């Protein structure tokens, strides 16, 4: 999970 | 009867699809794995729906302002709506362009009723994966469809895609067919806010949850059918 | 159906708090609200209708509001369906005027977050904002029925009361038995965004038109009868 | 009319  | 857009034209509509995945190194920016996962589902999702897609990658914000205003002067009088979807980082009004920031108003702006007279009085959506940290109305007849809260973060799975482009590909293609565009996107609310939960070695960003956000403008019922 | 939407059928509707700021402190230097008394009682009686525990609060100062919602927050809501609360006053973006100064909405909202308030927790809360807007996931289950459109202006006619809640009362009285919420609050849009249109002797003011503004971050259908 |  990677943040935008 | 007066009560739902007209969806009956000849064509759907354009479904542009700005797909940035790969920045340049001076914004500070990573990229985006699991991007290219949300575009093909969207191509596919929207090509069912009979809009015509097109897949812009890694646009610089010259040329995604530029794409905009050329689309905006295409004659769309033949087309019943009008799709924009957004995948990429951002701030609270902003998305990324892969060499720096560009103003979301500065992209909608050419939309307006009163500068793109094709789509006057036709559905206008922007749909938006971004994070948001912090005769006729201008603004009337568009819907953002923001993947998360003012002030929040937003999500992506390197795997899987982002949690609300899946959940909304997914509840397209279950009720596009059925329902109208406002109790789509309410489910799609739901099962993002139920179904996902974040994992992260950063403490800052590890088990948390996100809820998406309707902004509606709109003045009719859209059925993505007639 | 409560997978898809809200349990409306709770012993109680739910209370509905209407804030209805008319008279201002001369240091705000803030205009008395002609036409707000009868946006309250179009909003008391139509409520009323709608089976919810209307409490009309009449010139609050911004502490006022505050503890009002503190307090309310603080109730057993657990035999109650819902939570309304409509506010009427001069307002800029994310700000709502008391009697003596602007307060953050953010502020009066918060209490009604889903670990703040546990027993309205996955039930709906809609906030009504009538103001000028001039410049489980936290937010989930709050929707914001707002006048005007980030940014803009939101009129008051002296005799008639203001354009968007005269047109919210009649939509809910024609429409509350049948159509889902949203549908009804898209009529609304339409109906300001269609029938009305300035009149003032300031010509900043003067042949303007307005749309509202729905931010839905609802995960289920809602309906006011069951 | 006037503003809010
Ligand atoms: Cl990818
Ligand atoms: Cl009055």
């Amino acid at each position: 999970d990677e943040v935008d | 009867a007066d009560n739902s857009y007209k969806m009956d034209y000849p064509e759907m509509g354009l479904c542009i699809i700005i797909n940035n995945k790969n920045f340049h190194k001076s914004t500070g920016m990573t990229s985006r794995s699991g991007t290219d996962v949300d575009a093909a589902n969207l191509r596919e999702t929207f090509r069912n729906l009979k809009y015509e897609v097109r897949n812009k990658n890694d646009l610089t914000r010259e040329e995604i302002v530029e794409l905009m205003r050329d689309v905006s002067k295409e004659d769309h009088s033949k087309r019943s709506s009008f799709v924009c979807v957004l995948l990429s980082h951002g701030e609270e009004g902003i998305i990324f362009g892969t060499n720096g920031p560009v103003d979301l108003k500065k992209i909608t702006n050419f939309f307006r009723g009163d500068r793109c007279r094709s789509l006057t009085g036709k559905p206008k959506l922007f749909i938006i994966q971004a994070c948001r940290g912090t005769k006729i109305p201008v603004e009337a007849d568009f819907l953002y469809a923001y993947s998360t809260a003012p002030g929040y973060y937003s999500w992506r799975n390197s795997k899987d895609g982002s949690w609300f482009i899946q959940s909304l590909c997914a509840m397209l293609k279950q009720y596009a067919d059925k329902l109208e565009f406002m109790h789509i996107l309410t489910r799609v609310n739901r099962k993002v806010a139920t179904e996902f939960e974040s994992f992260s070695f950063d403490a800052t960003f590890h088990a948390k949850k996100q809820i998406p956000c309707i902004v509606s403008m709109l003045t009719k019922e859209l059925y993505f059918y007639h």
